[PDB]
């Protein structure tokens, strides 16, 4: 998600 | 690689209106698009985030809506601190590809330019070099015509003109126009003339100086 | 607040290296991605590079026009983002922008100038009314900057007071050198009766020009 600080897709 | 087409390049929107900016993408990203509006000399300020989030500090006017593959941007009651340049960016992978970009301009009553002619500097002439300058200042719209005439005889040579961003105090433009010359071209002549011709008037505005005068 | 400062760009030969920085504060910087972000000068924005936070390795990301030639890294010790640029082209002349996440925040931007060109100091020249016939209260004054390379440079008129009234218009290029102009409208009561002047500044030859506008 967007507000996550490094999200993995 | 996923392909953000943008749609329009630009608008002319007059204040209290609505308008609503659409961006394509090649394949599907679900909902993973923000929006950016950008000002001249700016970095790029995020105004709605996972498509149809409004970002923190950003005018409720601003709804972002859409998923899939076509997303749009629409503002409601554009205010005259509006203007810019709109992206759009996708988030789904990498490269995060960018929108072609949307530029808007502020649409704003008819103003004629005030035109003003300038000779060659003292201190410029003691240099070898001879430029005059032309500044046709706070006019609406954008598309102006200049030209110059030495002696009665046009010219039409070492002209370069240059407009600025329409400014977000009274929304008008300005553009100046630097004929440049020889230094020792310039001294064979003495009548020099700058028209401008503009959508106000059919008439152009003439601003002229003698040199031997 | 979140903010992030980017330093380092200037000018640069072709084929050469540069390497810009991003500073970063008001936030935990050791558990966001970072990356950077592109814009040439007049174009739109370009995606250039993405680096993750350790917790993830540090896997790193760039764009095709910018591979095995630019490396992105960071030192979480000192919240900073670098950017290492090497054989440099004409094309990588753009401002660099420090976006944080996947572009919440962006820095103001450092501009990277890729060119062969010379630095050269501005020639400075007044701008003041000639002949008559004067059809306005107000009067126009300009200042003409002529022949300097690289971009930018700053004109302001009496240290900052005449904050309105004021164009400065962008800039041409003729041989490898820029020119601008700008312009000031004030009362003929103000003019000559008071001193006005420009205040030209080159920061990269070290020129600073203060030009006052003379009656014919
Ligand atoms: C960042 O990189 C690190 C280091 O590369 C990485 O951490 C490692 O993750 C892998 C899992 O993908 C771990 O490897 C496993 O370890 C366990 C426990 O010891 C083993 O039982 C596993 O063995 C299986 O697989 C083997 C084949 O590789 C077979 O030989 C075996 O029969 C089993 O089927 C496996 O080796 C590894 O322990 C960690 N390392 C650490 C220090 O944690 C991490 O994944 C990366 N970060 C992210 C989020 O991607």
């Amino acid at each position: 998600t967007w507000l996550n600080p490094d999200p993995s897709q | 690689y996923i392909q953000m087409t943008q749609s329009p390049a630009s608008l002319s929107v007059s204040v209290g209106e609505t308008v609503t900016i659409t961006c394509r993408a090649s394949e599907n990203i679900y909902s993973f698009l923000a929006w950016y509006q950008q000002k001249q000399g700016k970095s790029p300020q995020l105004l709605v985030y996972a498509a149809t989030n409004l970002a923190d500090g950003v005018p409720s006017r601003f709804s972002g809506s859409g998923s899939g593959t076509q997303f749009s941007l629409k503002i409601n009651s554009l205010q005259s601190e509006d203007f810019g340049t709109y992206y759009c960016q996708h988030f789904w992978g990498t490269p995060f590809t960018f929108g072609s970009g949307t530029k808007l301009e502020i649409k704003r009553s008819d103003a004629a330019p005030t035109v003003s002619i300038f000779p060659p500097s003292a201190a410029q002439l003691s240099s070898g070099g001879g430029s005059v300058v032309c500044f046709l200042n706070n006019f609406y719209p954008k598309d102006i015509n200049v030209k110059w005439k030495i002696d009665g005889a046009e010219r039409g040579n070492g002209v370069l003109n240059s407009w600025t961003s329409q400014d977000s105090a009274d929304s008008t433009y300005s553009m100046s126009s630097t004929l440049t010359s020889g230094g020792d071209e310039y001294e064979r002549h003495n009548s020099y003339t700058c028209e401008a011709t503009h959508k106000t008037s059919t008439s152009p505005i003439v601003k002229s100086f003698n040199r031997a005068a | 607040e979140v903010q992030l400062v980017e330093s380092g760009g200037g000018l640069v030969q072709p084929k050469g290296s540069l390497k810009i920085s991003c500073a970063a504060s008001g936030f935990t910087f050791n558990i966001y991605a970072m990356n950077w972000v592109r814009q040439a000068p007049g174009k739109g924005l370009e995606w250039v590079a993405r680096i993750r936070s350790q917790s993830n390795n540090y896997t790193t990301y760039y764009a095709d026009s910018v591979k095995d030639r630019f490396t992105i890294s960071r030192d979480d010790s000192q919240s900073m983002l670098y950017l290492q640029m090497n054989n440099l082209k004409t094309e990588d002349t753009a401002m660099y922008y420090c976006v944080r996440q996947m572009g919440d925040y962006w820095g103001q931007g450092t501009t990277l100038t890729v060119s062969s060109a010379v630095k050269t100091p501005p020639s400075v020249y007044p701008l003041a009314p000639g002949g008559g016939a004067i059809s306005n209260s107000m009067v126009t004054l300009g200042c003409l900057v002529n022949g300097y390379f690289p971009e930018p440079v700053t004109v302001t008129w009496n240290a900052g007071s005449l904050g309105s009234g004021v164009h400065t218009f962008p800039a041409v290029l003729q041989s490898d050198l820029y020119t601008l102009s700008s312009s000031v409208t004030v009362p003929v009561s103000t003019w000559p009766s008071e001193a006005v002047t420009c205040n030209v500044a080159h920061p990269a030859s070290a020129t600073s020009v203060d030009k006052a506008i003379s009656p014919v």
